[PDB]
């Protein structure tokens, strides 16, 4: 039932945002899940029976003790690992503005599918190195957004070096974002320096693929290094797992990896077709 | 000889409705996903909605979700966009395109929509 799903997402996004501005976001969220109705039905009743996987919806499901997808969200993209492992090593790095940054680096090859609402990609990477990104998407901005996420996730020093101011991004409670989301917010604001300094390479013009230049125009001849746009589309089930959620709505899998947080919830939403009554 | 021709734009008031049409020709329409994209004042080409070949599965940008409905009549080689609860920010030239992946090789001439 897609009207319910879409109304559920809208309600869930609104609730997660409001619960973020409190001394106990988990407690606030749960209260709001219990006090909110959609089409005249309590949200908890819908969450318990609705299969939608969306970041705010899954934060609410975790708060209620319900299983969600085992995939993590970064930059709005659901990352499903298809190779390599999760083990990471801390490193202090230095941005292009001479600000230090403590990041957690996986060593060794990994491979992911990135599934977004407006783009899909295959990401192959090694230690602090983008090997390949193959991305398809609905429009130029949506592909650019996937490319930015993938460059940040790569943790390549070219990307750290392209940072051009101090990084003091916060959430809705004015609490500072973690290092990778600092980097994500910076380049989401303006990616020109990152794209211009990343590097380009000649491409083999092959059917269904096209290059993409640092100014985000398609090219048959060159492309951002390691990046290709799929005109035919990248292909893409849900493993549902028991999760935990802490006071600040950070959701973790059994091994302690963070899957979701309020920072992974879209800032936009549709228009509900079922009436949502809050409180 | 792929040809796309949009129809149905106009000047309307907030809260109003319009129905865009796009007649396709020069390809087997039934075998292609189709999309609507738009160019609002000051901006680039932004995707609005996609629909698969059979018509059963649809996708929308958040800003139109719950207000716009994409549909298609494969018998008549026509793509539609029902725009309800129109807002000033829906002002744009609306284009029909083949497929659902950017960059779009085939785009119509556009139909202007102005909500004021």
């Amino acid at each position: 039932n897609d009207d319910v799903d879409q109304s559920l997402i809208i309600a869930a996004r609104n609730i997660v945002r409001r619960a973020t501005v409190s001394t106990d976001p988990l407690a606030s969220l749960l209260e709001m899940c219990h006090s909110t109705q959609i089409g005249g039905i309590r949200m908890v009743d819908i969450l318990r029976q609705n299969p939608t996987e969306e970041q705010a919806v899954d934060i609410c499901k975790a708060a209620m003790g319900l299983r969600i997808s085992s995939s993590f969200s970064f930059g709005g993209f659901t990352f499903k690992r298809t190779s390599g492992s999760s083990v990471k090593k801390e490193e202090e790095v230095l941005t292009g503005n001479l600000q230090t940054l403590k990041i957690r680096v996986h060593e060794g090859y990994e491979e992911f599918t990135m599934v977004g609402r407006r783009a899909t990609a295959i990401l192959r990477k090694a230690t602090r190195r983008l090997i390949q990104l193959i991305v398809s998407g609905r429009d130029e901005q949506s592909i650019a957004e996937a490319i930015i996420v993938a460059m940040v996730f790569s943790q390549e020093d070219c990307m750290i070096k392209a940072v051009r101011g101090d990084l003091n991004f916060v959430n809705r409670a004015n609490q500072r974002l973690n290092p990778m989301h600092q980097l994500l917010r910076h380049f989401q604001k303006d990616a020109k320096v990152l794209f211009q300094n990343w590097g380009i390479e000649p491409i083999d013009n092959v059917m269904g693929m096209i290059g993409i230049l640092p100014d985000m125009t398609p090219s048959t001849e060159m492309s951002l290094r390691g990046v290709r746009v799929s005109k035919m589309g990248v292909d893409e089930s849900t493993e549902r797992v028991v999760v935990s959620i802490d006071r600040f709505l950070r959701v973790r899998d059994q091994r302690g990896n963070v899957l979701l947080s309020p920072e992974e919830v879209s800032e936009t939403q549709g228009t509900e077709r079922l009436t949502i009554t809050y409180s | 000889q792929v040809q796309l021709q949009e129809s149905g734009g106009g000047l309307v008031q907030p809260g109003g409705s319009l129905r865009l049409s796009c007649a396709a020709s020069g390809f087997t329409f039934k075998m292609y996903a189709m999309s609507w994209v738009r160019q609002a004042p000051g901006k680039g080409l932004e995707w609005v909605s996609s629909i698969n070949s059979a018509g059963g599965s649809t996708s929308y940008v958040d800003s139109v979700k719950g207000r716009f409905t994409i549909s298609r009549d494969n018998a008549k080689n026509t793509l539609y966009l029902q725009m309800n609860s129109l807002k000033p920010d829906d002002t744009a030239v609306y284009y029909c395109v083949q497929g659902r992946n950017w960059p779009y090789d085939y785009r119509g001439q556009g139909t202007q929509v102005t909500v004021s």
